[PDB]
């Protein structure tokens, strides 16, 4: 919630 | 009669030097009147004077045409050499005629073959630009000649690639490539584009001139000489085309040559396509819709211990799974295609650091499909890639091995371990290993990028509170808290992530 939905975010940036 | 005929030469009025001419002519196709044509350097000097002054157009054929069957021995070779004979058929190299164009062009060309220093000559007469300009005729027997003369003289010579460059020697030798079928002209062409493609301030303009796709034309021509030298000078050019469109021919018989029983016809084609798809997103789609994934991963399994063949593979199979549409398809294509088993293999030894650096960032784009994560873990990957990580982070603790980065596989190890921890029986695995001590130090580490996949698999362990529980013993909030505020925003996404999960 929040700081989890910020993360998987920044992770479809990182790779995908 | 020799001694005579040197003054009706040295003599003014038309018909006296033209008569003479097309009387010389005469003593040259017979071999013991020509023996003493050579024989005489008066006689040879004379004929150069008048070829290269002449006004009349039958003593300009009739002079090239006695000293071109001088040129068919070794001492009237260099009686044209002596007497200065080489400035004066690079000057008829611009004749309005074809016969002394013909006639010259061969001279020069049994001078450039054996003649010694007649290269260093033909290059300070400015012979190279005068060739260039030649490109543009229609017979490819006069072209096969000039090509190949271009060819001795650009061979090994830095110079003479530049100058041939500078008269638009590319876009000719272009042309000539996308335009006629002689196989001898093709070859000798393919050669000079060959030596041209070595030099970087050559590839652009072979590939500007649209030479990519003008040499995937004769790829599957029956001449395996042409073939090659096709290939040899697309792998050349192949990093500096990245952005030419109409590749679609080329990128088709690239992979199916990756099935070819010749070696270095598989290597080239590997690696044209492995330069080919790295940050062009039209040549992956391209190379994926004529099942280009099935065609690299066989090639990777008959290539073995080859690195040659399966470094530049790997690496057009890491371009074709990330950053595309068909990605998520090509990922799934390289374990239906059977290829996983062999990707994990080529981790381990007797791979070097170039292929393993490939393989990892294959495996970390393999792993973004969930279908993946089992069949890469009973392959042993996770082990490996961590066997991996502690050695390179080992190496960059000292205060570049085999022509790799030694962070970078700090960086591609733990970001493709941060990309399994999403599955859970992967955390067991990575947890297992005692790598949370080293995922916290690498937290301290100044590369951003390394802060991140550090950051972040120690965000999908800490899912499980027992992992979160240790990563806090390794005192990982204080790194971690500081890492709230990087620059970098991705860390700090992941370094909250971290924190959040601390919940406990
Ligand atoms: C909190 C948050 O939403 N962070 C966030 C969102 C998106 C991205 N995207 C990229 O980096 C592309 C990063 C962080």
């Amino acid at each position: 919630p929040a700081v989890m939905e910020c993360y998987e975010a920044a992770f479809i940036c990182h790779y995908v | 009669a020799i001694p005579e005929l040197t003054k009706l030469l040295n003599d003014e009025d038309q018909v006296v030097v033209n008569k003479a001419a097309v009387m010389v002519h005469q003593l040259s196709k017979k071999e013991a009147s020509r023996h003493a044509i050579m024989r005489s350097p008066q006689m040879v000097s004379a004929i150069v004077r008048t070829m290269q002054n002449t006004n009349d157009v039958e003593t300009a054929r009739c002079t090239a045409g006695t000293l071109h069957n001088l040129s068919h021995h070794r001492e009237g070779l260099l009686a044209i050499f002596k007497s200065g004979g080489i400035p004066a058929l690079v000057k008829m190299l611009g004749s309005p005629v074809d016969s002394v164009l013909f006639y010259a062009i061969t001279t020069l060309h049994n001078l450039l073959l054996h003649q010694e220093g007649a290269k260093m000559a033909v290059r300070l007469a400015g012979g190279l630009q005068k060739m260039v300009a030649l490109l543009n005729k229609t017979n490819v027997k006069f072209l096969a000649i000039t090509t190949d003369c271009l060819q001795i003289l650009a061979y090994g010579n830095q110079e003479s690639k530049l100058i041939i460059l500078a008269s638009g020697g590319p876009q000719a030798l272009v042309n000539i490539m996308r335009t006629y079928t002689y196989e001898k002209l093709l070859w000798t062409t393919s050669r000079v584009l060959k030596v041209l493609s070595v030099c970087s301030s050559n590839k652009p303009a072979i590939v500007e001139a649209g030479g990519m796709q003008a040499l995937g034309l004769h790829l599957t021509d029956p001449s395996q000489r042409l073939v090659q030298n096709c290939l040899w000078t697309l792998r050349n050019l192949s990093d500096a085309a990245t952005k030419q469109e109409g590749m679609e021919g080329l990128l088709g018989t690239l992979v199916q040559l990756l099935g070819s029983d010749d070696i270095n016809v598989v290597t080239c084609a590997a690696g044209i396509l492995s330069n080919l798809t790295c940050n062009n997103y039209k040549n992956k789609m391209m190379v994926c819709q004529v099942g280009g994934i099935e065609a690299l991963v066989r090639t990777v399994l008959r290539a073995g211990d080859r690195e040659d063949i399966t470094e530049p593979a790997i690496c057009a199979l890491r371009h074709l799974t990330s950053r595309h549409q068909e990605a998520e398809m090509a990922q799934n294509a390289v374990r239906l295609h059977y290829g996983l088993p062999v990707v994990v293999k080529l981790l381990h030894p007797p791979s070097h650091w170039p292929l393993i650096k490939a393989t990892v960032g294959l495996i970390r784009n393999l792993a973004l499909c969930p279908a993946n994560h089992a069949p890469l873990r009973e392959q042993g990957a996770i082990p490996r890639l961590v066997q991996l990580l502690v050695r390179a982070h080992q190496d960059t603790q000292r205060r570049f091995v085999e022509g790799v980065r030694m962070e970078e596989i700090v960086e591609g190890c733990t970001g493709a371990l941060h990309i399994l921890a999403r599955d859970v029986h992967n955390r067991i695995v990575i947890r297992g290993l005692n790598t949370i001590p080293l995922f916290v130090q690498l937290l301290y580490s100044p590369i951003e990028n390394i802060q991140r996949v550090a950051a972040g698999v120690l965000c999908e362990l800490a899912q499980d509170k027992e992992a979160a529980e240790a990563i806090e013993a390794e005192g990982a909030t204080a790194p971690l808290t500081e890492l709230l505020h990087s620059r970098n925003e991705g860390v700090a996404t992941y370094a909250a992530a971290v924190l959040f999960r601390m919940s406990e």
